[PDB]
């Protein structure tokens, strides 16, 4: 039932409301309001906060706002005291030269951890975190891995008499900014989707 | 019904003849084309006794100036169908039981395929 | 004294080191789950003499390479294997750990001979704990100086002997 | 809840008259399925001839990428492949490999499929790069018991057991469930 | 970023690099054995890219049994490493043809890849 | 300029515009077998069709867009379920008689046939139903195979799908024209009594084809199109 | 004491290190440190066509794979509009039930080895054991099995799989059963378990503990229940629940998981009746192997399915299931090439474990190694 509020809410305010087909539903907050709005979303009796996950846009074939961007899922659990079952995502983008977030481990403690690995891939820091550390990759490590201008750092693969593989040079498969091993991509190879 | 069998069997006779002719006039006879759906059966049962669908006579400059063609082994309307390329000659040949290979209702001997290959070899051959 | 100097006593060491290979367990990842299910009641490692299982490093001879060796743990695994007593052996299990395996990234140690020196290299996703018996009697007679490789010539009985340390 | 004492040590009693539950590999035959993932066989039509056209659709489908493939032209006179196209070198890095069946999927002549063969643990990477002819059908043995078997003078006895070969390893002679 | 050091010579690399290591500590720094052919070290050729934090120094291919004294020079080129106090050791494995244009791209992307893909090593494959 | 619209989008494009570049200008698609850059559009492939409003007046039938110009205020649909129907129709027309050598085809990925083909191909027709491929189950085309035509292009009449691209660019490009039909009807291959292949231009083709027919003697057989590690840069044998 | 637990040593299954900010038996306060197994999953299926990534997927959770292996496949299908066959779909959930089945074998047996008894340890293997049969005669493989597809599963379930399983499903609930009778009436363990591990539901659920740790402290939640995917809503179901969060009430809840989901498995069993394996959908699924002799179409698909892929349209999906750890979930952002764009993996194992420090405050030094094996965690899906 608050999700139908949530976009009455929303959409008086003048924010995007972004659906698929699919039953998924996002819902992008500017920065400013990001922190409050968030706030009086737990408030609105969001439970569980899911996910958070960020974004690196560089390399998209249609551009975007900007190019990192934060998502995070606000829940209410269907089985806990007054549940609903409202689930839905907030998006925030984050520039390319301001990599910026208040956080909302204050709120909900599961953002100690994942707005660690957000900082921790990307080059995303969290605002108001009280240990933004690097989780996951070495202590070492120099860099934010999943942003697409930092490299998979690959190695070739080994046979017996120089005969080697230099595996990006030996993909067939297409990204989206690949123009194809023909003249170009159309029809089915630029998307399909079957009409059930 | 089961005439099918000596057809394919029939051609590789066939390939015997004209195998023969190389041995015979000294000019270049080449293997083109075995069948697919003999390629690419992977673990499926194949009972013909050839693999090898396409061949032809090419002179000493390469181009062929004799064709023959078998209707693969699932295909419909089957046949054997020959060619000379550049005079627009083609032939569709059966095999009648009992009488024998026949183009049409004319039966298709040995000798009739050797002095068609002959005036071909004179007239297209380059060299 | 390594094992060595004696017509007799040699074989019989060699005997004893390659029978009571006593495993030292790194259980990294779903490699080391099959590590794990060569011990349970229907394929054990239980019989040749790994029954029992030193998971101190300083009690035990071989060690396992059991899962994919991500970088953060290569420097600490390698400390695990300088905190063995000298004769020691080293098993390199899975894809993940002999090469790159399929992740071949800037995460994973494309072949763990880098860090700690391998005796025996194990094929398989995960390789079959059976696999892992044929390995650990490979090694066996490796270490009694009964093992020869595709180029003839016989291997000698403990790897990690050849080594500067450092 | 003294009597869970009790009831845990009958039925641990229980157990240690129950003898059976084992299987002692080597000593005894490993019980397989018959699409189990193994050492990959290339395996030959009737009239011989190989079925692998070298044409490395193998090797794209590689999450690894670990299948070399450089072709040939067959020769007329003796062909190896039933093509226009055969395999010169074959080779797959099993370090690399992780055993999906992308190969055997992709492979449209049915010449790569995976065998049962696990006892593969050698001890030199260079030397776990299995080639085409350490893999053909036609051999009996992974390459450390072959060498095994060559340095000892024994037979290749292999240590497994299964209830029957699939259809597309035609010709994949094995042990099978005790038939002989 | 600094290039010292000659391709296919080992012992004047290892002497201008004796020269122009100098007394700098190593305590914090990265050394980056960037190789090809992952398993076999009797016949390895080795490169060197030394990233201190605050400089980096790059050595070109000279070092390794694969040349006249690189395998004694490369093992000298650890030892002193070693007696300054390294302790993080790393190996990039490389395509052939890579090791010679990665001396020629700009000073981030060549460090940045070579961070990314290295490998640590135990020194004792190299003593 | 002359104002275009494609189905949702307009263009600014200069008068002498052809409907396939200004198609492609906004950002749609369409199959393209007989055209080519700097090659004369003669409408062979009749891939290329779209639908024509020029004003809401369709035309009557679909309008070849490889050499048909543009008129200001015009509607082109790509997009219809017909458009997309006839497309899968000519490209099973195309693939006819083709010989199954796509996996020892030296052509590999890089096969505009192949890619149109799975982009064009097979109109989701309306379920989970067991869909055909093909239709044609008769005996094929069969013609002189692995070809020679010189020491370094190699010549299969039977991938060719009689497109006119080696022969249109004999006659333009260099100036020799070694290189043309013999037959007409579906007997028709491509051939030539100038064995040679005299032009010293003549490896163009090689590229053009966009089937595997003209390949290269010299690297045939090496490797497939996707396992070739591509590296950009100039010839520098001469001084263009 | 701030003690360095390290990783892997003592018998910290799943590699991660520990620094017990601790003095004396009691437990102040747990800081972990992980990323020890940090592999590169979301960044290497970055370039990896989405029928390869059905390989590097099983591979996260080891343990319960298939939900992975599903979670993938039903957003891709969501993507770009896939049909489930019933056959296949009663397969998936098979499948799905008894690699659950299995995951909790190994935790209970991995939480009872942890600290106490070795016994138990092989008698509920012995069990696994015998499902890996099963797995092994379908997929060939023990796990990691590549076997799902995007419309479906590979090919067909062989004729000796489904008495296997009738002899497995009959055994097995006297097996549960025992392991219940042994435990649940817990002799030690009582004394053990039931004080321990504090879990209040409000934190529990602040923190991201959805891995059936949750309703053993009584909340219902359960996407199976809450969002049905794979017909789960067409399953006569007891969904488990507990009184007051420990690490005894853990247990009893998952022993009655296992009870219910062979019921589960036996249901989905009975009502199998033949058809199609596959969506059917050449441009999503390669041709079948028969008439790569007869059809063109047939070879330009096979080629172009098995080098390039296929190219879903360009969108962002996620799809929340079930596995033995709780929800589960791929973040697909495709950008319309072979290739995805990006895959984000909620890992229930990765923030289940921020009730570390939480729940074991208070507790005994070795009860952290009881509240660690009872978090039932599995490090391969909290590095990753
Ligand atoms: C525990 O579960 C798990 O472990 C591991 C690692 C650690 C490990 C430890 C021990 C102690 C094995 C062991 C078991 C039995 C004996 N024994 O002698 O009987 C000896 C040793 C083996 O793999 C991983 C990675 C895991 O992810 C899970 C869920
Ligand atoms: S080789 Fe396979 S089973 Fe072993 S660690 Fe790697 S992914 Fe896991
Ligand atoms: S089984 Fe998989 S990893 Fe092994 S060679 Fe085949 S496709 Fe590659
Ligand atoms: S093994 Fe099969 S898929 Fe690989 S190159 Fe040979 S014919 Fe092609
Ligand atoms: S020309 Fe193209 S469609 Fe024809 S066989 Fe070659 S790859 Fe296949
Ligand atoms: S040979 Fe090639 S370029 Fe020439 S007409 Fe045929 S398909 Fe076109
Ligand atoms: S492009 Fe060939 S018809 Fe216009």
């Amino acid at each position: 039932m608050r999700l139908e509020r949530v976009l009455e809410e929303a959409r008086a305010k003048g924010y995007p409301i972004e659906d698929n087909g699919l039953g998924n539903l996002w819902v992008v907050l500017p920065r400013e309001r990001f922190k409050e709005e968030m706030a009086h979303y737990k408030a609105m009796g969001f439970n569980f906060l899911a996910d958070i996950v960020g974004l690196d846009y560089l390399t998209y074939p249609d551009p975007r706002p900007e190019r990192f961007a934060v998502v995070y899922e606000l829940v209410s659990l269907p089985g806990w005291k007054d549940g609903d079952g409202s689930r839905f995502f907030v998006r925030v983008y984050v520039p390319e030269e301001d990599p910026r977030l208040p956080t909302v481990t204050d709120l909900w403690g599961s953002a100690n951890f994942l707005e660690r690995e957000v900082y921790d891939l990307f080059g995303i820091v969290f605002e108001g975190h009280p240990d933004l550390r690097k989780i996951l990759t070495p202590e070492d490590l120099e860099g934010h891995p999943l942003r697409k201008d930092y490299p998979l750092g690959e190695t070739p693969t080994l046979f017996r008499e120089g005969r080697y593989i230099i595996p990006a040079e030996f993909r067939a498969a297409l990204t989206g900014k690949d123009p194809g091993l023909t003249f170009y991509k159309g029809g089915s190879r630029k998307g399909y989707r079957s009409l059930w | 019904a089961s005439s099918e069998r000596e057809l394919y069997e029939a051609w590789v006779e066939l390939l015997s003849w004209m195998r023969e002719y190389a041995q015979a006039k000294g000019v270049r006879f080449e293997k083109e084309a075995d069948f697919p759906d003999f390629i690419y059966r992977m673990e499926r049962p194949y009972d013909l006794p050839t693999t090898i669908m396409t061949a032809s006579l090419s002179d000493g400059l390469g181009e062929p100036f004799l064709l023959a063609d078998v209707s693969p082994r699932h295909a419909k309307l089957k046949r054997i169908g020959l060619r000379l390329p550049r005079a627009h000659i083609h032939l569709h040949a059966h095999y009648e039981p009992g009488k024998g290979l026949v183009t049409g209702k004319i039966p298709l001997t040995k000798e009739r395929f050797f002095a068609l290959a002959d005036r071909a070899r004179e007239a297209l051959a380059f060299a | 004294r390594e094992g060595i100097l004696f017509t007799t006593l040699e074989k019989l060491v060699a005997w004893g080191r390659s029978n009571s290979l006593w495993p030292a367990t790194f259980g990294l990842a779903c490699c080391a789950i099959e590590m794990m299910a060569s011990t349970d009641a229907r394929n054990d490692l239980a019989r040749f003499g790994s029954e029992v299982f030193r998971a101190s490093p300083r009690q035990a001879d071989v060690m396992i390479v059991a899962g994919r060796l991500s970088k953060k743990m290569a420097p600490v695994m390698r400390r695990v294997w300088e905190q063995m007593p000298d004769p020691k052996w080293v098993i390199s299990m899975g894809a993940c750990a002999s090469s790159g395996g399929m992740f071949n990234n800037y995460a994973i140690v494309q072949n763990v001979d880098s860090v700690v020196p391998v005796d025996v290299y194990v094929p398989g996703c995960p390789p079959r704990p059976e696999a892992l018996i044929y390995a650990v009697m490979q090694l066996q007679k490796k270490v009694r100086g009964q093992a020869y490789n595709e180029r003839g010539e016989r291997l000698p009985p403990v790897a990690a002997w050849k080594r500067t340390r450092g | 809840t003294l009597k869970a004492l009790a009831q845990s040590l009958g039925i641990t009693l229980k157990y240690l008259f129950s003898k059976p539950v084992t299987v002692p590999y080597p000593d005894a035959p490993v019980a397989l399925k018959p699409r189990f993932h193994g050492r990959h066989v290339l395996t030959r039509h009737p009239n011989g001839l190989e079925k692998c056209i070298g044409c490395s659709l193998c090797a794209a489908a590689c999450p690894a990428y670990a299948i070399y493939v450089e072709p040939a032209e067959n020769d007329p006179e003796n062909p190896v492949s039933a093509g226009e196209r055969y395999a010169k070198v074959y080779e797959i890095n099993m370090l690399r490999c992780i055993f999906c069946g992308l190969c055997e999927e992709a492979c449209p002549t049915g010449a790569i499929v995976l065998g049962y063969d696990f006892e593969m643990a050698d001890y030199e990477y260079s030397d776990l790069v299995y080639g085409k002819e350490d893999m053909l059908v036609d051999v009996v043995g992974t390459k450390p018991q072959r060498r095994e078997a060559k340095r000892t003078g024994k037979p290749v006895k292999v240590g497994y057991v299964v209830p029957y070969v699939r259809p597309e390893l035609e010709g994949f002679k094995a042990p099978t469930e005790g038939g002989k | 970023m600094v290039r010292v050091g000659m391709r296919a010579a080992p012992r004047v690399s290892l002497e201008a690099l004796k020269a122009a290591l100098g007394g700098l500590k190593l305590s914090e720094a990265k050394v980056y054995l960037i190789t090809d052919w992952q398993d076999k070290r009797d016949q390895a050729r080795y490169a060197l890219l030394l990233h201190t934090g605050k400089k980096d120094l790059l050595v070109p291919d000279a070092f390794g049994p694969a040349f006249p004294g690189g395998e004694e020079a490369l093992s000298e080129l650890v030892g002193l490493l070693l007696a300054q106090g390294a302790r993080r050791f790393y190996e990039a494995v490389v395509s052939p043809g890579e090791m010679t244009a990665l001396l020629d791209l700009p000073p981030e992307e060549l460090l940045k890849r070579v961070m990314a893909i290295a490998n640590p090593t135990d020194p004792g494959i190299y003593l | 300029m002359v104002r275009v619209k494609v189905n949702d989008r307009i263009v600014e494009v200069p008068p002498g515009t052809s409907v396939m570049d200004a198609v492609f200008h906004a950002g749609y698609d369409v199959p393209l077998f007989c055209s080519e850059k700097h090659l004369s559009p003669i409408g062979a492939c009749r891939m290329c069709l779209v639908r024509i409003g020029l004003p809401i007046q369709w035309q009557p039938k679909l309008a070849a867009s490889c050499v048909t110009a543009v008129a200001d205020g015009m509607v082109v649909d790509t997009l219809s379920d017909v458009v997309r129907e006839a497309q899968a129709g000519m490209v099973e027309f195309t693939l006819l008689n083709h010989p199954l050598d796509c996996p020892t085809c030296d052509k590999g990925g890089a096969c505009e046939l192949q890619d149109r083909t799975v982009e064009y191909g097979l109109y989701e027709k309306y379920p989970l139903e067991l869909p055909v491929y093909t239709r044609f189950e008769f005996t094929r085309r069969h013609v002189d195979k692995h070809h020679p035509l010189s020491p370094f292009v190699i010549l299969d009449r039977e991938r060719c799908i009689h497109c006119k691209r080696c022969v249109r660019y004999f006659e333009e490009v260099p100036g020799d024209e070694v290189l043309d039909f013999i037959e007409r009807g579906v007997h028709t291959f491509i051939g030539t009594m100038d064995f040679g292949l005299p032009s010293g231009f003549s490896g163009n083709i090689t590229d053009i084809c966009p089937v595997g027919a003209l390949l290269d003697l010299t690297a045939r057989f090496r490797a497939r199109n996707w396992e070739m590690e591509e590296t950009p840069t100039t010839c520098a044998l001469c001084p263009v | 004491m701030t003690l360095n637990v390290g990783p892997q040593h003592p018998s910290t299954h799943g590699v991660l290190r520990l620094m017990v900010t601790l003095s004396g038996e009691e437990v102040l306060e747990v800081v972990p440190h992980i990323g020890y197994l940090h592999t590169g999953f979301e960044k290497t299926m970055e370039h990896r066509t989405y029928l390869q990534n059905i390989t590097y997927t099983p591979r996260m959770d080891y343990l319960h794979s298939f939900a992975h292996d599903l979670a993938y496949a039903l957003a891709v299908e969501k993507l770009l509009g896939a049909v489930v066959p019933p056959r296949a779909e009663t397969i998936r959930v098979i499948l799905n039930e008894l690699s659950r089945l299995a995951s909790h074998l190994v935790f209970l047996g991995t939480g009872l080895l942890d600290l106490g008894a070795l016994t138990p340890f092989f008698y509920a293997f012995r069990e696994r054991e015998t499902i890996l049969d099963l797995f092994e005669w379908v997929t060939g493989q023990r796990f990691h099995h590549n076997y799902i597809r995007i419309g479906g599963v590979k090919e067909d379930l062989p004729e000796e799989f489904v008495p296997e399983l009738k002899k497995l499903l009959e055994v097995l609930p006297h097996r549960i059963d025992e392991y219940e009778a042994l435990f649940a009436e817990s002799p030690i363990f009582y004394e053990r378990a039931r004080g321990v591990g504090v879990i209040p539901p409000e934190v529990a659920i602040d923190l991201g503990l959805t891995g059936g740790s949750l309703r053993a402290s009584g909340v219902n939640y359960d996407v199976r229940k809450a969002y049905p995917y794979s017909g789960y809503e067409t399953y006569t179901f007891d969904v488990p629940l507990g009184e007051r969060g420990d690490v005894f009430d853990r247990m009893l809840v998952r022993i009655r998981e296992m009870r219910e989901s062979v019921k589960i498995i036996k249901q989905a069993l009975e009502r199998l009746e033949p058809g199609p394996v596959r969506d059917p959908n050449p441009q999503i699924t390669p041709p079948p192997r028969h008439l790569l002799e007869t059809s063109m179409e047939a070879v330009i698909y096979h080629f172009k399915h098995y080098t390039e892929g296929f190219h879903p349209p360009k969108g962002e999906v996620y799809v929340p299931t079930e596995s033995a750890r709780g929800e589960l979930g791929y973040y697909i952002v495709s950008d319309g090439g072979s290739m995805p764009y990006r895959v984000k993996v909620r890992a229930p194992s990765f923030v289940n474990l921020q009730s570390l420090p939480y729940a074991c405050k208070g507790e005994q030094v070795p009860d952290m190694v009881a509240i660690i094996a009872s978090l039932d965690p599995v490090m391969g899906d909290v590095d990753r």
